[PDB]
């Protein structure tokens, strides 16, 4: 966390800095988008 | 909803007072269920 990287997360791929997040997905979510339709905030698959 | 074959389940529980009729107002319903039936449906029926 906190470096640039290359993330793929089941096959949502993208670089950016992952951070811990301060959002509220709902039980059936798994990534959220921007205003831009770009993913600003994901789910790992591995931890909830 | 069964769509391309995928039987989507959404659903809400919510407390009332009425013994009329659905109470005026706006709610929303979160998914909880997808199953991949591949089955076409064209009736349904309730059990009580
Ligand atoms: C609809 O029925 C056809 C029968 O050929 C089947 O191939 C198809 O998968 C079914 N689709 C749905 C909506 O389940």
């Amino acid at each position: 966390k906190n470096k640039c990287v290359n993330f793929n997360f089941n096959g949502l791929t993208g670089t950016g800095v992952l951070t811990e997040s301060n959002k509220k997905f709902l039980p059936f979510q798994q990534f959220g988008r921007d205003i831009a339709d770009t993913t600003d905030a994901v789910r790992d698959p591995q931890t909830l | 909803k069964n769509i391309d074959g995928y039987f989507k389940i959404y659903s809400k529980h919510t407390p009332i007072n009425l013994v009329r009729d659905l109470p005026q107002g706006f709610s929303a319903l979160e998914p909880l269920v997808d199953l991949p039936i591949g089955i076409n449906i064209t009736r349904f029926q309730t059990l009580l």
